[PDB]
C-alpha cells in the first residue's frame, strides 16, 4: 500500500 | 580515466591574498569534482565536493566553483594555517576515478634572520664508538641557506647531511640541522669545533662554538 | 523474525524518446509483490504474488494512479532539478526514491525512511526521527525548505508509523506460507586440489530465504577471513538465493579447516566439514 | 554518475549434465540504468531472453537478471553477454559449474 | 566515525603486503571502504573498493595482484597486494565517501600506513640528547635537541614530554643514507623551564618495536 503525498520538489 | 589537468604546480603568497586553481579534465563531468588539503605528515582533508559544495566544518574562505570541463578553487583569505598540497578529483567516470596534479602552497613572509645553536656529541654516543656535531639554523626566511663546517679554521665538506623543515603554519618560517658524522677516533683529534652559515639577511654569517 | 516494506521508483530521462520511464516497483522483505512500468500496453500495478492478487478491484484503482501521477510529479521534478544545477536540456538524468517501513518481530516499527538520490548520488532523505530532513548537496536545500515548510516529513511519519505498518501486516498475515516459511540452506563442501599441496576448498549455500547469510572458514577456530574469498549473495530465481565461499589449503591440512553458516532457517548455526 | 556492472554467472541447481536447469547472470552495480545484456550457447545468441524488473540497491546502484531455462552438456559452453555505457567492448564472461 | 588502520611498514620485493583497516562509528554492511595510495612526494592514485554487499571493484592495472576482502562482523576490510615492487612504496589509505551511495568523494579517511618495498633489513634507531655549552650563555631563552640515528624503515614518531609543550618545537624530517636514516628535534622554552624543571624526548620506532625516552 502506497504513499500519496509525493509532494514536487 | 579522464585525465585532470592541475594548475599551478607551485603557488607562493603573502597571507590575506586571493590565489587561485585550475583543474581542467579530458572529458566532460557533470559537477562530479572534489578538492582536498594535504597539509604535511596529515592525510588528505575534504574542502569541497560536488564542485561548488562545502563540506561540514570547512570554513567560507575555502570556495570552489566549475561545471563539465573546467573548475577552479579560490581561497578568500590565504592564512599560514592554509599551507598544504592541494589536489582535485573526478568521480563521474568509472572506477578508476582520477586526482590532480597538485598544488604546492608555498607562503610570503618578512625576510627574518637564523637562530644558530651548536650542540656538542653526547656522552652517549662517544661511548658507542660515532661522535656527530649537530648545528640547528631556526626561524629564517627565505628556504634558501648556506652552511659551513670549520675545526679550529679547517673546513669539513665531506660527510655532512642536511635537513629542512616543512614551512611552518605558524610564523611561516623555515629551519634547517646540520650533521656532522665522524668517529671518535676523528673527534679526539680536534678540540674546537666553530659553525656558520650564510644567510640574504646579514653579510657576516652568525658565529657559534664549543670546547 | 523482523520484516520489512519497501517500494522502489526510477524515473529516467530519454530526450527525444518521448517522455521519461518510470518504473516502480513494491517489495515485502525480498519479496516482489507490485511493479508498474510507465512504458506499457495500457499501465497499471500488477501483481506478482497470489497473496496480493487476492485485493479488490478498488485497491488496484488507488495504487495504480499513485503510480501515474508519481510519474508526472517526477517528470516535473526533473525539469525543476534541471534549472537547480544548470545543466543541458538534451542530457538523460536519473531521478531515484525509496521509502519504506521496517517492522519488528511482534509487529511494531523499529526503521522509517524517505531517501532519494537524483544521477546516482543522494538527495534528500528523511531521518531516523521521521521529522527532519538532510539535504546532500546546495539544491537539495531549496526542496528542504519546500518540506520544511509544507510539512510533508509529518503526513510520512503518519503513513509509515500507521498505515506502512498496517499493510506490511496485512500481506504478512495474507501470505504466510511463502513470508514466513524460512528457507534453511543446502550447504556442502567441494574440493579443488589445484596442483600438490595447496587446494581450494568452497563452501556452498544454496536454496536459503530470505538473503541474509554469513559464512566463514575456520582453522582450528581461527577466523580466516583474511584469506576467504566471498562471493556477493545472488537470486538463483526460484525464490530463493545462493552463496559461496573458498580456501586455499595445503595438502594434509584438509581436515582442519571448517565451514560455518549462520541463517534465521536453522536452528543452530552448522559446522558442517568436508568428506570424500 | 557512471559505474560498470558486476557480472555473475551461475545455475540454479547443481551441476547434472542432461538435467532441466537455468542459466542465471546477476548484473549488478551499474549506473545509469541503460544496460543492452544476452546470454549465449557456445558463442551464439539466445533468442529466448526473459529478465526481472529494474530495482536499485541501499548505495543506489541497480540490479538485473538476465534467466533462461538450459540442458548442461559436457561440450557445451554457456558465457553472459553485457554491454553498459562505461563498457568499451561488450563484457563476456563464461558459466563455471564450481563457481 | 573512525577508520584505525594498521600492518606491516617494511616489504621485501616480490612479497604480498596484508592491510587492515578496523572500521567504528558506522555499520560495514552498508557503507563502502575505498583504497587510495600516495607515493611520497606525488599524486593520488585509487586501488580498490569493497562494496556493502561484498562486490569489488579493483583498478584493472591491478586486477590480478589485488584482492580486498571484509569481516562484517570484527568491523575490518583487509587489502592484500601480492609481489610487490620498487613502485608500490607509498602510504595506503582506506576511505569511505560522506554517505552509502557509489560516490567516489572522501570525507572520512584512515591514517595510512607508510609501506617501504625493500631487501634491506629493518635497524633500530641509537637516541641520544643534545644539550648546550657547559658554560650559562642562555640569559632568557635556551634550546635543546634529540638526534634520532640509524634506523629503518620510516617513521619515528617525535614528542616533547607526551605532547604537553608544542608551541618552540621543531622536527627535521628524516635523510636516507646505505639504507639508514637520521632524524633530529628542537625545542625553545625559557631559563624558567630548564633545568629547573623536566624535559625528555619521546622516540618510538615500531617497525623494530622500540620506544625510548631520553632526557
Amino acid at each position: 500500500f502506497r504513499y500519496n503525498g509525493l509532494i514536487h520538489r | 580515466s579522464i585525465v585532470m589537468t592541475q594548475t599551478p604546480k607551485f603557488l607562493l603568497v603573502s597571507a590575506g591574498d586571493r590565489v587561485t586553481i585550475t583543474c581542467k579534465a579530458s572529458q566532460s563531468v557533470s559537477n562530479d569534482v572534489a578538492w582536498y588539503q594535504q597539509k604535511p605528515g596529515q592525510s588528505p582533508k575534504l574542502l569541497i565536493y560536488y564542485a561548488s559544495n562545502r563540506y561540514t566544518g570547512v570554513p567560507d574562505r575555502f570556495t570552489g566553483s566549475g561545471y563539465g570541463t573546467d573548475f577552479t578553487f579560490t581561497i578568500s583569505t590565504v592564512q599560514a594555517e592554509d599551507l598544504a598540497v592541494y589536489f582535485c578529483q573526478q568521480d563521474y567516470s568509472s572506477p578508476p576515478w582520477t586526482f590532480g596534479g597538485g598544488t604546492k602552497l608555498e607562503i610570503r613572509r618578512a625576510d627574518a634572520a637564523p637562530t644558530v645553536s651548536i650542540f656538542p656529541p653526547s656522552s652517549e654516543q662517544l661511548t658507542s664508538g660515532g661522535a656527530s656535531v649537530v648545528c640547528f639554523l631556526n626561524n629564517f626566511y627565505p628556504k634558501d641557506i648556506n652552511v659551513k663546517w670549520k675545526i679550529d679554521g679547517s673546513e669539513r665538506q665531506n660527510g655532512v647531511l642536511n635537513s629542512w623543515t616543512d614551512q611552518d603554519s605558524k610564523d611561516s618560517t623555515y629551519s634547517m640541522s646540520s650533521t656532522l658524522t665522524l668517529t671518535k677516533d676523528e673527534y679526539e683529534r680536534h678540540n674546537s669545533y666553530t659553525c656558520e652559515a650564510t644567510h640574504k639577511t646579514s653579510t657576516s654569517p652568525i658565529v657559534k662554538s664549543f670546547n | 523474525g523482523s520484516h520489512s516494506m519497501r517500494y522502489f521508483h526510477t524515473s529516467v530521462s530519454r530526450p527525444g524518446r518521448g517522455e521519461p520511464r518510470f518504473i516502480t516497483v513494491g517489495y515485502v522483505d525480498d519479496t516482489l509483490f507490485v511493479r508498474f512500468d510507465s512504458d506499457a500496453a495500457s499501465p497499471r500495478e500488477e501483481p506478482r504474488a497470489p497473496w496480493i492478487e487476492q485485493e479488490g478491484p478498488e485497491y488496484w484503482d488507488r495504487e495504480t494512479q499513485i503510480s501515474k501521477a508519481k510519474a508526472q510529479t517526477d517528470r516535473e521534478d526533473l525539469r525543476t532539478l534541471l534549472r537547480y544545477y544548470n545543466q543541458s536540456e538534451a542530457g538523460s538524468h536519473t531521478l531515484q526514491n525509496m521509502y519504506g517501513c521496517d517492522v519488528g518481530p511482534d509487529g511494531r516499527l523499529l526503521r522509517g525512511y524517505h531517501q532519494n538520490a537524483y544521477d546516482g548520488k543522494d538527495y534528500i532523505a528523511l531521518n531516523e526521527d521521521l521529522s527532519s530532513w538532510t539535504a546532500a548537496d546546495t539544491a537539495a536545500q531549496i526542496t528542504q525548505r519546500k518540506w520544511e515548510a509544507a510539512r510533508v516529513a509529518e503526513q510520512l511519519r503518519a503513513y509509515l508509523e500507521g498505515e506502512c505498518v498496517e499493510w506490511l501486516r496485512r500481506y504478512l498475515e495474507n501470505g504466510k506460507e511463502t513470508l514466513q516459511r524460512a528457507d534453511p540452506p543446502k550447504t556442502h563442501v567441494t574440493h579443488h586440489p589445484i596442483s600438490d599441496h595447496e587446494a581450494t576448498l568452497r563452501c556452498w549455500a544454496l536454496g536459503f530465504y530470505p538473503a541474509e547469510i554469513t559464512l566463514t572458514w575456520q582453522r582450528d577456530g581461527e577466523d580466516q577471513t583474511q584469506d576467504t574469498e566471498l562471493v556477493e549473495t545472488r537470486p538463483a530465481g526460484d525464490r530463493t538465493f545462493q552463496k559461496w565461499a573458498a580456501v586455499v589449503v595445503p595438502s594434509g591440512e584438509e581436515q582442519r579447516y571448517t565451514c560455518h553458516v549462520q541463517h534465521e532457517g536453522l536452528p543452530k548455526p552448522l559446522t558442517l566439514r568436508w568428506e570424500p | 554518475i557512471q559505474r560498470t556492472p558486476k557480472i555473475q554467472v551461475y545455475s540454479r541447481h547443481p551441476a547434472e549434465n542432461g538435467k532441466s536447469n537455468f542459466l542465471n547472470c546477476y548484473v549488478s552495480g551499474f549506473h545509469p540504468s541503460d544496460i543492452e545484456v544476452d546470454l549465449l550457447k557456445n558463442g551464439e545468441r539466445i533468442e529466448k531472453v526473459e529478465h526481472s524488473d529494474l530495482s536499485f540497491s541501499k548505495d543506489w546502484s541497480f540490479y538485473l537478471l538476465y534467466y533462461t531455462e538450459f540442458t548442461p552438456t559436457e561440450k557445451d559452453e554457456y558465457a553472459c553477454r553485457v554491454n553498459h555505457v562505461t563498457l568499451s567492448q561488450p563484457k563476456i564472461v563464461k558459466w563455471d559449474r564450481d563457481m | 566515525v573512525q577508520l584505525k588502520q594498521s600492518g606491516p611498514g617494511l616489504v621485501q620485493p616480490s612479497q604480498s603486503l596484508s592491510l587492515t583497516c578496523t572500521v567504528s562509528g558506522f555499520s560495514l554492511t552498508s557503507y563502502g571502504v575505498h583504497w587510495v595510495r600516495q607515493p611520497p612526494g606525488k599524486g593520488l592514485e585509487w586501488l580498490g573498493v569493497i562494496w556493502s554487499g561484498g562486490s569489488t571493484d579493483y583498478n584493472a592495472a591491478f586486477i590480478s595482484r589485488l584482492s580486498i576482502r571484509k569481516d562484517n562482523s570484527k568491523s575490518q576490510v583487509f587489502f592484500k597486494m601480492n609481489s610487490l615492487q620498487a613502485d608500490d612504496t607509498a602510504i595506503y589509505y582506506c576511505a569511505r565517501t560522506f554517505t552509502t551511495s557509489t560516490s567516489a568523494w572522501f570525507a572520512y579517511w584512515g591514517q595510512g600506513t607508510l609501506v617501504t618495498v625493500s631487501a634491506a633489513k629493518t635497524t633500530a634507531p641509537s637516541v641520544y640528547p643534545l644539550a648546550p655549552v657547559c658554560g650559562d650563555t642562555t640569559g632568557s631563552s635556551v634550546t635543546l635537541g634529540c638526534l634520532v640515528k640509524g634506523y629503518f624503515p620510516e617513521p619515528v614518531t617525535l614528542t616533547w614530554n607526551s605532547g604537553s609543550l608544542s608551541s618552540g618545537v621543531h622536527t627535521f624530517p628524516a635523510v636516507l643514507q646505505s639504507d639508514l636514516y637520521t632524524l633530529s628535534s628542537s625545542v625553545t622554552v625559557t631559563s624558567s623551564t630548564w633545568p629547573s624543571q623536566s624535559i625528555t624526548c619521546n622516540v618510538a620506532h615500531p617497525a623494530s618495536s622500540t620506544k625510548v625516552d631520553k632526557k
